[PDB]
């Protein structure tokens, strides 16, 4: 009956500190569609975060990609923070460069 | 190379609140191009690559009117689907459907798809004979006999050997610079000590389009399937993929494993190394 | 260019 999400979270484009990039939460895998997926940054959760349009894969379970501009520094630290119907609570996943 | 359309529908439940959700999103092989969602502000279906763009209103108009027909019917399925599972108004269900096709590099169809799940699970097919059907289970049977007795499955197949493949035909021409580019991969192999008797070694695929790939580890010459720990393709969000795979190799051997990769985009198969 | 066929259960 139900899946539980996979979850990456990673860059678009390799980390330099100072330039300017895109973290990525890629959340797949799961079933049903219904996911609360937000980006942390020192912990805090990061506004006006953009989703894809939800689609599926051939097994019919479903990916979402979660995403905002940022500019990685030595300082902070980012996460991606899932929750979902098959887990007791919210998962978090820490990038790690 | 060899290229498919692909429409993915999916019609969400939600007793209580309101009625079903339905989206749908179309692809050109990994290039997603358009979208319908009926819980946007003004559901229509809209452009969501540069070269669908170029499409009139009556394109648009036609696509947004038909979105809407579909999400009735499959707001109309669900509440079938209830009773054909003796299921209770309480709960939340999904439909998915997939469909579309797959042509060859002269254009010519391959193959046809129409495809139906119910809560995740395989509802009907039609299958590759584009003429007759599996059902999944006896409620599946109960749609099958329906669309025997309508001949739905002639209708289907006249849409995949005529207008699914003229329009991808028309698709990848708008889009050739894109949906016609293999972008390749660029790959390094990392090492990371885990102990002093032990090393991961990762192998990495960045900023290739499209998603098929395949990345291995060999060890002295023989692949370490079993062995590998393998990440999901996933999406940059610039149109390429990235991948790794990674093997925990004993120290002083890191020499004794290559990574191959292969991609559509490279002429030749790739094998690399740690460079310390 | 999306299927006009949307069949009832």
């Amino acid at each position: 009956i139900q899946r539980t999400p996979k979850i990456q979270v990673y860059s678009r484009h390799p980390a330099e500190n100072g330039k300017s990039n895109f973290l990525n939460c890629y959340v797949s895998g799961f079933h049903p569609s219904d996911i609360e997926v937000d980006l942390l940054k020192n912990g805090e959760r990061i506004e006006k975060v953009e989703h894809s349009d939800l689609s599926f894969s051939k097994d019919w379970s479903f990916y979402l990609l979660y995403y905002t501009e940022f500019t990685p520094t030595e300082k902070d630290e980012y996460a991606c923070r899932v929750n979902h119907v098959t887990l007791s609570q919210p998962k978090i996943v820490k990038w790690d460069r | 190379g060899s290229h498919s359309m692909r429409y993915f529908y999916t019609a969400m439940s939600r007793p209580g609140r309101g009625e079903p959700r339905f989206i749908a999103v179309g692809y050109v092989d990994d290039t997603q191009f358009v979208r319908f969602d009926s819980d946007a502000a003004s559901p229509r279906m809209a452009p969501r690559a540069p070269w669908i763009e170029q499409e009139g209103p009556e394109y648009w108009d036609g696509e947004t009117r038909n979105m809407k027909a579909s999400a009735q019917t499959y707001r109309e399925n669900l509440r079938i689907a209830l009773r054909y599972y003796n299921q209770s108004e309480a709960g939340s269900h999904i439909i998915q459907v997939m469909y579309g096709c797959d042509v060859g590099p002269d254009g010519r169809l391959l193959r046809g798809h129409n495809q139906y799940a119910y809560d995740g699970k395989d509802y009907i097919a039609l299958n590759e004979d584009l003429s007759s059907w599996t059902a999944a289970d006896t409620a599946a049977q109960i749609t099958q006999r329906k669309w025997e007795a309508a001949r739905v499955a002639e209708q289907l197949r006249a849409y995949l050997e005529g207008l699914c493949v003229e329009w991808l035909r028309r698709y990848l021409e708008n889009g050739k610079e894109t949906l016609q580019r293999a972008d390749p991969p660029k790959t390094h192999v990392t090492h990371h000590p885990i102990s002093d008797h032990e090393a991961t070694l990762r192998c990495w695929a960045l900023g290739f389009y499209p998603a098929e790939i395949t990345l291995t580890w060999q060890r002295d010459g023989e692949d370490q399937t079993q062995d590998t720990e393998l990440v999901e393709t996933r999406p940059a969000g610039d149109r390429t993929f990235q991948k790794w795979a990674a093997v925990v190799v004993p120290s002083g051997e890191e020499q004794r494993y290559t990574c191959h990769v292969q991609h559509e985009g490279l002429p030749k198969p790739l094998t690399l190394r740690w460079e310390p | 260019l999306t299927v006009q066929v949307a069949r009832v259960y």
